[PDB]
């Protein structure tokens, strides 16, 4: 049994700007823990799988929880610290081409169909359980999980948006975006610890450090 | 490492 | 009306081992020109969104395409210029990181569920109405398209599958997954044109130039 | 530029 209430429970309870972007999300990196415990049978798999699961994903699972934090924002984003950064504040700091990405594919998007938190963290669960992450010692297993996930959400969404027969595969094809704009930004914290000007976290550093 | 020790409790 | 016959039309109708990829790359981005000419509605879009579709979405629709093709291969590719690559001379050529993902999150995943060609089609026909891509005239004109494309795929899935419900969630959930595999295939052409060691014909190199 | 030419025919 995926009982959405409970994924849902999850989401409550965890409830320059470059700097500031990798402060927020350092700071959640912490919180991300937390959260994945509260997603049922997460803790049940081995633990090897869950640190392999959340280093695999938690950059995605990150961006969806502050894009969708951000819905009621005016083309800015709302940080884990409670800082709004606004598109100009990012484009003035070089990094206006991602930051519009997240405004247009995912904040946008959420706003438009107003995601709820269920739906919300049925994804996050989704991109979580993910059958793809390389050294599970049971992939089977995650994707067995996984398909109990979108088997509630598409329940979920049928019961409470029954006039949106499209609203589930809506969501899910948000994900390809989820994961490119995941790589880009990744690619963007390389770079500032490479260059070594911006001040990167422990747990954030050791989500830059390989297997 | 960091990851390990929040997993634990 | 998005009709999933006219779209299984259009695939059928289209039916050193790095050197050999990219020659079969550059030769089916022509045929790739003819596929999406046949999947309803596109060549009824303006010219320059039909170019902004392709040029986004050429690597990963070429990706979806001999994946599929290759899913009765055993541990190898089945390139379109009639050449199986095996895992072992992928690995020998230093490609064998990003050939084991294909097989394993792409090839194997089609295998295991059986998925026939109308269901490739529609993915394909997915990709190619990306409404994210930049540039794009009408964005919802493309989405409105998008939607009519997974409307009719989970109608043919519900019937001609109708004891795998979730079939159709199992889909559009392979489309991360290509979305991450395509990004990383483009890294290595941008490495291969860059090194100037491998032969990139005038096709595949237009793609690699920006716009 | 040849996406182009084979888009128009
Ligand atoms: C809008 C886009 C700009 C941008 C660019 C680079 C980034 O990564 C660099 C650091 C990982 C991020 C980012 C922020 C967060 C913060 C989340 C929160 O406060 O809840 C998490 C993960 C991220 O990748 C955002
Ligand atoms: C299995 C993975 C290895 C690998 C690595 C790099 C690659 O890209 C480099 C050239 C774009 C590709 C590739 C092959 C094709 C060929 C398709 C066909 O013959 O139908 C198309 C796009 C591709 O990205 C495959």
């Amino acid at each position: 049994d995926m009982p959405v209430e409970r994924i849902l429970e999850a989401e409550l309870a965890v409830e320059d700007p470059v700097t500031n972007i990798c402060q927020a999300a350092d700071k959640q990196l912490f919180t991300l823990v937390e959260w994945a415990k509260r997603i049922p049978h997460f803790s049940e798999l081995p633990l090897d799988d869950q640190v392999i699961l959340l280093r695999a994903g938690w950059n995605e699972l990150l961006i969806a929880s502050f894009s969708h934090r951000s819905i009621a924002v005016k083309d800015g984003i709302l940080l884990a610290t409670g800082l709004h950064v606004h598109r100009n504040s990012a484009h003035s700091a070089g990094v206006g081409a991602i930051f519009d990405r997240v405004l247009t594919e995912l904040v946008s998007k959420m706003r438009d169909m107003q995601m709820d938190k269920t739906e919300l963290g049925c994804l996050r669960a989704i991109v979580l359980f993910n059958p793809d992450s390389k050294g599970l010692s049971n992939p089977a297993e995650v994707e067995a999980l996984r398909e109990k996930v979108y088997a509630s959400l598409e329940a979920y969404c049928k019961h409470k948006y029954p006039e949106q027969p499209g609203r589930f595969a809506k969501l899910l094809l948000r994900l390809p975006a989820l994961r490119s704009i995941g790589l880009k930004c990744l690619e963007h914290l390389f770079f500032f610890k490479l260059i070594g000007d911006t001040p990167i976290d422990t747990f954030l550093m050791e989500m830059l450090e390989a297997p | 490492k960091i990851l390990h020790r929040l997993l634990q409790d």
